[PDB]
RNA sequence: GCUUGAGUCUCGUAGAGGGGGGUAGAAUUCCAGGUGUAGCGGUGAAAUGCGUAGAGAUCUGGAGGAAUACCGGUGGCGAAGGCGGCCCCCUGGACGAAGACUGACGCUCAGGUGCGAAAGCGUGGGGAGCAAACAGGAUUAGAUACCCUGGUAGUCCACGCCGUAAACGAUGUCGACUUGGAGGUUGUGCCCUUGAGGCGUGGCUUCCGGAGCUAACGCGUUAAGUCGACCGCCUGGGGAGUA
């Protein structure tokens, strides 16, 4: 959001934009208010997020590699 | 990782920012459980004290102020 | 809300003691002395529907408790309806 | 007699009125048999907003405890007192320990 | 409260009552009343002034203190009542030395009730206080244009005026037409809403309802001839002309707001 | 004129338009740019090259103001907001800080429903 | 009579449970003023629209309404619908520990009664944003559509009516029994707090899988397994949830 970067910095590196507010949270209220998604795709998120918990540990074959 | 408030003992105080403003970040959000590690009862207590403290001016709602 | 001076008031006006809580002639007394506790409550705010369903829940216990009772022994009925004054 | 926190901030020029007040409030409540537990007076500091812009304010902490009808008489004197800036109550549990 | 009439006859059919059953149910108090006369809209000249009034029933007129000139006195509200010539009721109040007035009745108030006029008197409602002492914010009524003038804005039934802002020696209200409006800061005002407000509800059911209120018939003026109304005559419901009232003027639309010496205090003209 | 020494340069990045203003220490404005001014009318307004010259021209009418370090607020999405900060350093002056005034609310009124 | 079912009491524990009032901040919009100047807005591309009568950008101040970013989580509460700012007031339920009390007071329930998202209706307000309808511009062979610029009802509040949803774990309610694993959440006892541990024990909950069942998919101790108790319902596709 705000930085200052004391005057010797010759570049900027902004990263807590990414960190903060710059796009996640304001591309996600440019429209479609929806009611319904927040319940549905975040139901999603967690859905694949378990299956790349759990599917991610017991993934140790032989495979040949 | 090491939780704060469950490690000694604690009911979140919303009078002391020292130990407030530690699970604030820079813009003024409340830092998730995610990244400190603080159980859940001690996350509701947080937030709840976040947002009493954010109403009598001693944390900001934002860092616009 | 029937707090804990209401409580053991009520217990030792209708039991035993304050050791004999669980009689049922003391439930009868707590029941109607709570229902006629939110009678105040439900004339104000008139759409509480979720504390209506409470409300109701032990309307309907007083009823089967009064109705076990009568049932049970004829005499310690009509003593508790004409003391606590609900029967028309 | 539910226990209660009040703590209400103060319009910064009329802070020499402040212990006046603090005896205003503390003589409505231990007159009306209640007692007075914490009165962690926290002075002027800074705020994090300003508010009608106004900044720094004066923060005077309470810990009462009170029957409700006159904790009830006590909020709506800091409705109407030009004074007081932004009020609060909040829940019994206890009395506390100065708590800095 | 709010009676819908069974439809015994018609005309009883469409009837809706207001019953207010705090009001009381005897001859008033006889001190304070004096005789209204009707006029029929008719002036000094005797020529009919103000069209489709005359008529209705006898009705006396309650001396209504709206000045509220007894400054820090106790008042115990005695009884509720009703005024024939207001919308809203009144409120049959006796002072701490003796001495009983009427005043308008907010909508809190009832028998037994204290109020109390003064710059010292609380923020209660029915309390009169002028308004650099009252809070900004706040909802008041029987509001005085002038200091001492006696109350003028928002004294009809259910009606208030919310105090908006205070920019020195005025204070802006916002009047219940939507207008802004600034006044003496030094003013009085009642506070809290008028009572009676199931006034507007009433919907009086049949034509004779009308007529024993004054109100006499209005006749339009398309049914008349051209020398009567300057819309009117034609074979069988002509119109085609602007709308006009009878003397020519233009209707629904045209402002007549002239008069440029109020035009300081006000800020916003209504919506 | 007045010589200010130092500015602001409120930047409001959209997604078809990116529009520089450079301010003063107080808040009222002494010269402008848009992308859109700049040429590249329509699909190249929403470029970051076009908010690259929307920052060169910003910098002339300014010129006879003679300021020298100036502070950033950037504001909004888009292909702006990057690249004219960088364009702001070719143009020979001092990057004080650099903010972002992003207004996001606190879940306030409905947004639209649209792009479907 | 008895107490292992059900219930009552005493201490606590968490909770967007419920109703009532108040307040806070960020943003949108509008108005008023200052600076400032030719574009803004929008799109796949444009145009309608706005703007030299000075918009957009930017600053200050004001007025309003509605919703609560972060917290926030196949997390929590409630019978379901559903319920997110903080605060106070009035209330409902669940659970845990130790006892003490009642002594089968229980389970299910046709008819009945109550509650019941959203849209809708009725009366009175409120109207920022969004938005059916409608207007305009596009796209198109057409475009009474998606797309764009606007915009009414409506969403909002109080009080009534409506009684419907893919009202869905498409799975009635209650009870007993039958291998496990990894989590979450909320209590609670033991042990070393002995250093962010070690062990039991309850309630709720998510995922994966054993027997078993199933047409299969799959469910799999909050069963769709093995049983019991009552209830609702089904009987080929349309016609028809229609006359």
């Amino acid at each position: 959001i705000k930085v200052r970067e004391n005057e010797p910095f010759d570049v900027a590196l902004r990263r807590f934009k990414r960190s903060c507010e710059k796009a996640g949270v304001l591309a996600e209220v440019r429209r479609r208010e929806f009611y319904e998604k927040p319940t549905t795709e975040r139901k999603r998120a967690k859905a694949s997020a378990v299956k790349r918990h759990a599917k991610k540990l017991a993934r140790e074959n032989a495979r040949r590699t | 990782f090491c939780r704060f408030t469950a490690e000694g003992v604690q009911e979140i105080d919303y009078k002391d920012i020292a130990t407030l403003k530690n699970y604030i970040t820079e813009s003024g959000k409340i830092v998730p459980s995610r990244i400190t590690g603080t159980r859940a009862k001690y996350q509701r207590q947080l937030a709840r004290a976040i947002k009493r403290a954010r109403y009598l001016s001693l944390l900001p709602y934002t860092d616009r102020h | 809300s029937l707090s804990t001076e209401a409580t053991a008031k009520i217990v030792s006006e209708f039991g035993r003691d304050a050791n004999d809580t669980g009689s049922t002639e003391v439930q009868v007394a707590l029941l109607t002395a709570q229902i006629n506790h939110l009678q105040g409550h439900f004339a104000e705010h008139k759409k509480d529907h979720h504390s209506r369903r409470g409300l109701l829940r032990m309307v309907s216990q007083r009823r089967k408790l009064l109705d076990y009772l009568k049932r049970k022994d004829v005499a310690r009925y009509t003593q508790l309806i004409e003391r606590l004054g609900l029967r028309r | 007699m539910r226990h209660y926190e009040i703590v209400f901030m103060v319009h910064p020029d009329q802070s020499e009125q402040v212990p006046g007040m603090i005896e205003r409030y503390t003589a409505a409540i231990t007159g009306a048999e209640g007692k007075i537990h914490r009165l962690e007076d926290w002075g002027r500091r800074q705020l994090a907003y300003p508010i009608n812009k106004l900044h720094k304010a004066h923060y005077v902490l309470m810990n009462v405890e009170a029957p409700q009808e006159v904790i009830d008489e006590l909020e709506t004197t800091f409705r109407f007192n030009d004074a007081v800036i932004r009020s609060m109550v909040m829940r019994t549990k206890h009395a506390v320990t100065e708590a800095s | 409260a709010v009676v819908k009439c069974k439809p015994t006859s018609p005309g009883r059919r469409h009837v809706v009552k207001v019953v207010n059953p705090e009001l009381h149910k005897g001859k008033p108090f006889a001190p304070l009343l004096e005789k209204n006369s009707k006029s029929g809209g008719r002036n000094n000249n005797g020529r009919i002034t103000t069209r489709h009034i005359g008529g209705g029933h006898k009705q006396a007129y309650r001396i209504v203190d709206f000045k509220r000139n007894k400054d820090g006195i106790p008042a115990v509200v005695e009884r509720l009542e009703y005024d024939p010539n207001r919308s809203a009721n009144i409120a049959l109040v006796l002072y701490k030395d003796g001495e009983r007035r009427y005043i308008l009745a907010p909508k809190g108030l009832k028998a037994g009730d204290q109020i109390q006029s003064g710059v010292d008197a609380a923020i209660k409602p029915g309390n009169t206080l002028p308004m650099r002492n009252i809070p900004v914010g706040s909802t008041v009524h029987n509001v005085e244009m002038k200091p001492g003038k006696g109350g003028q804005l928002a004294r009809s039934a259910g009606t208030y005026v919310q105090i908006v802002a205070r920019d020195g020696a005025y204070v802006t209200l916002r009047l219940r037409s939507g207008e802004m409006r600034k006044v003496e800061a030094d003013c009085r005002a009642t506070l809290g809403e008028v009572g009676n407000a199931e006034h507007m509800l009433r919907v009086l059911g049949k034509a004779g309802a009308a007529r024993w209120r004054g109100v006499r018939p209005t006749v339009r003026g398309t049914a008349m001839n051209p020398v009567d109304h300057p819309h009117g005559g034609g074979e069988g419901r002509n119109f085609g002309k602007h709308p006009v009232t009878p003397w020519g003027v233009q209707t629904k639309g045209k402002k007549t707001r002239s008069n440029k010496r109020t035009d300081k205090f006000i800020v916003r003209r209504r919506s | 004129r007045k010589q200010v020494s130092d500015g602001v340069a409120h930047i409001h990045a959209s997604f078809n338009n990116t529009i520089v203003t450079i301010t003063d220490r107080q808040g009222n404005a002494l010269g402008w740019a848009t992308a859109g001014g700049s040429g590249f009318r329509g699909s190249r307004k929403s470029t970051p090259f076009a908010a690259q010259v929307a920052a060169e021209r910003c910098a002339d009418a300014v010129k006879e103001y003679g300021i020298k370090n100036l502070e950033v607020m950037v504001k909004g999405p888009g292909p702006g907001r990057e690249s004219t900060i960088r364009a702001l350093n070719a143009a020979g002056f001092r990057i004080t800080n650099i903010t972002d005034v992003t207004p996001i609310p606190h879940n306030g009124c409905r947004p639209p429903k649209k792009r479907r």
